[PDB]
RNA sequence: UGGUAUAUAGUUUAAACAAAACUAAUGAUUAACACUCAUUAAAUUAUGAUAAUCAUAUUUACCAUCCA
RNA sequence: CCCAUAGUAGGCCUAAAAGCAGCCACCAAUUAAGAAAGCGUUCAAGCUCAACACCCACUACCUAAAAAAUCCCAAACAUAUAA
RNA sequence: CUCGAUGUUGGAUCAGGACAUCCCGAUGGUGCAGCCGCUAUUAAAGGUUCGUUUGUUCAACGAUUAAAGUCCUACGUGAUCU
C-alpha cells in the first residue's frame, strides 16, 4: 500500500446564487 | 533462347531448317529458326552446324536434326507451334545425352 | 521456413505457390528465401 | 512502335532552403503549470483545421482521431528525411507541437488524492486532417513509398494522399451519396427523430451522421 | 471454452449480438409507417 | 445529454411525389385525423408518456379521431414515433342524427354511416 | 461505464446497430451488366 | 532481472570551447643537490539525433526484491 | 517475354572512383540503349532494368494470422414460389 | 460473493490439464564441411536426478543426467499428514 498525496486546491465552495 | 541454352547443343550433330518463305505456313519454322540460331544456342556447341535452307519449291516447312549417336529427328512445322517443336528438340537432346555417356 | 503474415519475394528467382491450403514463396536459387503463410 | 507521351516539367518549381523537416521539442519550451481535463473531443469528428494542401502536392491524410506524442514525430521525421531527396523535395510540418499536458499518478496508487502530475504533451489530430506536406519536383509515386510506410506507423488510420487522389476521393463519397438506393439514411432518420431513435444517438451523430464513432472514421458509411 | 468475461450483456467486453434479416424487416417496417405519419402531419 | 427533440420544420413539408405516393390533396386537406397508438410508452421519456394520455391513447389499436389543426399536430409530432396517423374519410357525408347508431369505422378509414351486415347484392 | 472515445472500438446499442444495418449504401444496380453489352 | 547514479591529461581531480594537482622533461637557482619558482609535453566511456543537448546501449558504483 | 554494341575509364577530386564513395555536366554514335534505376567488384570485371526488334502479358493496382489449462459442444441443411 | 468463519507460507502424499517443447521423434533455414550449435515448423504418447546451507518459494554451490521445461488446477491438495 502505498503512501499517497493530497489535493493542493481549497476553497471553491460557494452555492449558487439563484 | 536462354531456356535452350541452358540445355546446350553437346549431342547434336547438325541441325537442318528447311522452309519456304513465301508460303504462309512457315512462321512457327522460321521462329525455330530464330531461337537456335542464337548466339547463345551456338555458343554451347560450336561443332553443331545450324545449316537453313531455304527453297521456293512450294514444299511444306521441315526441320531435320542429326545427332552425334546417329538418331535424327525431323520435325515439320506446317501444322507445329515454335514451342512444341522447341520442347521436342530439348527432350530428345536429354535423351542423346545419357546414352552417350 | 519462417512464418510470415505478409509474404514478399526476395529475388528474381522467387515465386509464390498456394500449397495445402496456405501460400508459400519457395526459392531455389536462395533457400533462405523460403517463407510460410502464417 | 511503342507510343511515348510527354513527361511532367517541374521547372517552375521551387524548393525552400530548409527542406527537410525540423525539429520538434517534447514539450513546449515554457511548461505549463495549470493541468488541464482530458477533454477527448478534441480527437472526436471530423477535422476543420489543416484539411486543404497548402504549398506540397502530396501529404499523410489522417483517417482517424489519436494523439500524437514525440515519439511518433521522431519517427516521422527521421523516416521522411531519410528517404525524401533534398535537392528535389521539401516537407513541412502540418500538426503543431506536443503542446496538450498529460497527467500521470505514482505507481502504485489508489484512486483520489488529487490530480496527476504532468508526464508528456501530445498533439491532438482529428480525422480528415493532414499531417505532414511534401512537394517538390517530383510524382506521387516516388514519395507514396515511404510516405505509407510513415502512414502506417501511426497511432491512427493514415494514408498517404495527393491533390489528385484526395480530390477523387471526395468525389467518389459525394458520388455514393448522390447514387444511393437505400431510400434510408441515417441522416433522415437522426434528424427526424424517427423511431425515437435519438433516445440511443449522440447529439453528435446530428453533425456526424453515422460516419464516426468515438475516434474512428468510417469511409464507407454514406 | 468462449466465456464471456463478466456479465453478458453490460461492461467493456460484451457477448457481440448480429442483426438478422427479420430485425431489419421490422425496423424498416415501422420506419414506412413514420415516412407516412410525416406527410399526413404536412396539411 | 438526452432532451427533446426539435424536428426541423423541412420533415413535415410534403413534395410532388409524396402526394402522388400516399394520395393527398394539398389543396383540399383532410379535416379529421385516425390517431391509433401502436407502440408502448415504456422505456419512453415521461413527457412522450404525458401526451399520449392528453390524446387519449392510452390503450393500443383503439382509434381516436382528433382535428388536423396546427395545435394538435403540434402534440403528434412530439408521439410520431409512437402512433399511426390516417385521414378520416366521410364518403357518405358526416353522420346524421339519424344514422348515428348505424355507423362503422372500416380499416381503409371510411366511416361509413349505414352498416347492414349484408353481402353486396352487386 | 466507458467513455464516448475509446481506444477499442466500443460496441454499440443494440438499437443502434440495427440503424446502422438498415442505412448501408446499397448501389445502382444495371439490369444488365455492362460487360456484357456491346 | 529492476530502476537510481556513473566516466576529464600517464595517473589524480574542477568543469565540457577544457582549469589545477601530481609524475615526466626542460630551464632559473646552488659548489652540487633537495625545496621553490617558471615553462613545455599530456585528456573529456565510446555510439545516434538537438547542435554541442537530449537519447542510446556499455561501464563499474548504489539501494530494491516470494510468502504467510 | 525478348534483348544489350559504342565516343568513354565524361571531367573533377582520389592511393584507386571505370554507369553505380562524393562534386559538376548529363551532351552525343548506331534504326535502337539513362554519362545510368537496382545488385556486384579493393578499383575493374560480372548479373539486371529502362532501348530497338519480335509481339496481343490482351494483369489486380482494395487487403490478409494465431496459443491455455476437467471434455468439442444442439442436431442438421446450399433448391418447390413472403409466408 | 463469503466476517451466525471460504483455515493463512513452504514441504510430504497423490497428481488432472495446457503447450508458449527441457529431453526423446519428424522437418525448413543457416554466416550448416564434419563434430557441436543457432533459428523456425510439427509433435504433449513417455520422461524430466541426488545432495550441503537456508522455514523458505527462489538463489548459491557440489556431483550427475538424453533432459534436470514453463504454467494452470481456491499461488491443486491440512474432514490425508506436517
Ligand atoms: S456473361 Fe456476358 S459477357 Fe460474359
Ligand atoms: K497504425
Ligand atoms: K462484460
Ligand atoms: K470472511
Ligand atoms: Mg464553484
Ligand atoms: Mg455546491
Ligand atoms: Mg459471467
Ligand atoms: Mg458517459
Ligand atoms: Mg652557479
Ligand atoms: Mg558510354
Ligand atoms: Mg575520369
Ligand atoms: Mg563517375
Ligand atoms: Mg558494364
Ligand atoms: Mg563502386
Ligand atoms: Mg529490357
Ligand atoms: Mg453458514
Ligand atoms: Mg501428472
Ligand atoms: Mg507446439
Ligand atoms: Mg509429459
Ligand atoms: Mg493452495
Ligand atoms: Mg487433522
Ligand atoms: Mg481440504
Ligand atoms: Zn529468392
Amino acid at each position: 500500500k502505498k503512501s499517497g498525496g493530497s489535493s493542493k486546491n481549497l476553497g471553491g465552495k460557494s452555492s449558487g446564487r439563484r | 533462347a536462354a531456356a535452350l541454352a541452358r540445355l546446350g547443343l553437346r549431342p547434336v550433330k547438325q541441325v537442318r531448317v528447311q522452309f519456304c518463305p513465301f508460303e504462309k505456313n512457315v512462321e512457327s519454322t522460321r521462329t525455330f529458326l530464330q531461337t537456335v540460331s542464337s548466339e547463345k544456342v551456338r555458343s554451347t556447341n560450336l561443332n553443331c552446324s545450324v545449316i537453313a535452307d531455304v527453297r521456293h519449291d512450294g514444299s511444306e516447312p521441315c526441320v531435320d536434326v542429326l545427332f552425334g549417336d546417329g538418331h535424327r529427328l525431323i520435325m515439320r512445322g506446317a501444322h507445329l507451334t515454335a514451342l512444341e517443336m522447341l520442347t521436342a528438340f530439348a527432350s530428345h537432346i536429354r535423351a542423346r545425352d545419357a546414352a552417350g555417356s | 521456413f519462417k512464418n510470415k503474415t505478409v509474404l514478399k519475394k526476395r529475388c528474381k528467382d522467387c515465386y509464390l505457390v498456394k500449397r495445402r491450403g496456405r501460400w508459400y514463396v519457395y526459392c531455389k536459387t536462395h533457400p533462405r528465401h523460403k517463407q510460410r503463410q502464417m | 512502335v511503342k507510343t511515348l507521351l510527354p513527361v511532367p516539367s517541374f521547372e517552375d518549381v521551387s524548393i525552400p532552403e530548409k527542406p527537410k523537416l525540423r525539429f520538434i521539442e517534447r514539450a513546449p519550451l515554457v511548461p505549463k503549470v495549470r493541468r488541464e481535463p482530458k477533454n477527448l473531443s478534441d480527437i472526436r469528428g471530423p477535422s476543420t483545421e489543416a484539411t486543404e494542401f497548402t504549398e506540397g502536392n502530396f501529404a499523410i491524410l489522417a483517417l482517424g482521431g489519436g494523439y500524437l506524442h514525440w515519439g511518433h514525430f521522431e519517427m516521422m521525421r527521421l523516416t521522411i528525411n531519410r528517404s525524401m531527396d533534398p535537392k528535389n523535395m521539401f516537407a513541412i510540418w502540418r500538426v503543431p507541437a506536443p503542446f496538450k499536458p498529460i497527467t500521470r499518478k505514482s505507481v502504485g496508487h489508489r484512486m483520489g488524492g488529487g490530480k496527476g502530475a504532468i508526464d508528456h504533451y501530445v498533439t491532438p489530430v482529428k480525422a480528415g486532417r493532414l499531417v505532414v506536406e511534401m512537394g517538390g519536383r517530383c510524382e506521387f509515386e516516388e514519395v507514396q513509398g515511404f510516405l505509407d510506410q510513415v502512414a502506417h506507423k501511426l497511432p491512427f488510420a493514415a494514408k498517404a494522399v495527393s491533390r489528385g487522389t484526395l480530390e477523387k476521393m471526395r468525389k467518389d463519397q459525394e458520388e455514393r451519396e448522390r447514387n444511393n438506393q437505400n431510400p434510408w439514411t441515417f441522416e433522415r432518420i437522426a434528424t427526424a427523430n424517427m423511431l425515437g431513435i435519438r433516445k440511443v444517438l449522440s447529439p453528435y451523430d446530428l453533425t456526424h451522421k453515422g460516419k464516426y464513432w468515438g475516434k474512428f472514421y468510417m469511409p464507407k458509411r454514406v | 471454452r468462449g466465456r464471456i468475461p463478466g456479465r453478458q450483456w453490460i461492461g467493456k467486453h460484451r457477448r457481440p449480438r448480429f442483426v438478422s434479416l427479420r430485425a431489419k424487416q421490422n425496423m424498416i417496417r415501422r420506419l414506412e409507417i413514420e415516412a407516412e405519419n410525416h406527410y399526413w402531419l404536412s396539411m | 445529454k438526452f432532451t427533446r427533440s426539435r424536428i426541423p420544420e423541412k420533415v413535415f413539408q410534403a413534395s410532388p411525389e409524396d402526394h402522388e405516393k400516399y394520395g393527398g390533396d394539398p389543396q383540399n386537406p383532410h379535416k379529421l385525423h385516425i390517431v391509433t397508438r401502436i407502440k408502448s410508452t415504456r422505456r419512453r421519456p415521461y413527457w412522450e408518456k404525458d401526451i399520449i394520455k392528453m390524446l387519449g391513447l392510452e390503450k393500443a389499436h383503439t382509434p381516436q379521431v382528433h382535428k388536423n389543426i396546427p395545435s394538435v399536430n403540434a402534440k403528434l409530432k412530439v408521439v410520431k414515433h409512437l402512433i399511426r396517423i390516417k385521414p378520416l374519410k366521410l364518403p357518405q357525408g358526416l353522420p346524421a342524427e339519424e344514422n348515428m347508431s348505424n355507423t362503422c369505422l372500416k380499416s381503409t378509414g371510411e366511416l361509413v354511416v349505414q352498416w347492414h351486415l349484408k353481402p353486396v347484392e352487386q | 461505464g466507458s467513455k464516448a472515445v475509446t481506444r477499442h472500438r466500443r460496441v454499440m446499442h443494440f438499437q443502434r446497430q440495427k440503424l446502422m444495418a438498415v442505412t448501408e449504401y446499397i448501389p445502382p444496380k444495371p439490369a444488365i451488366h455492362p460487360s456484357c453489352l456491346p
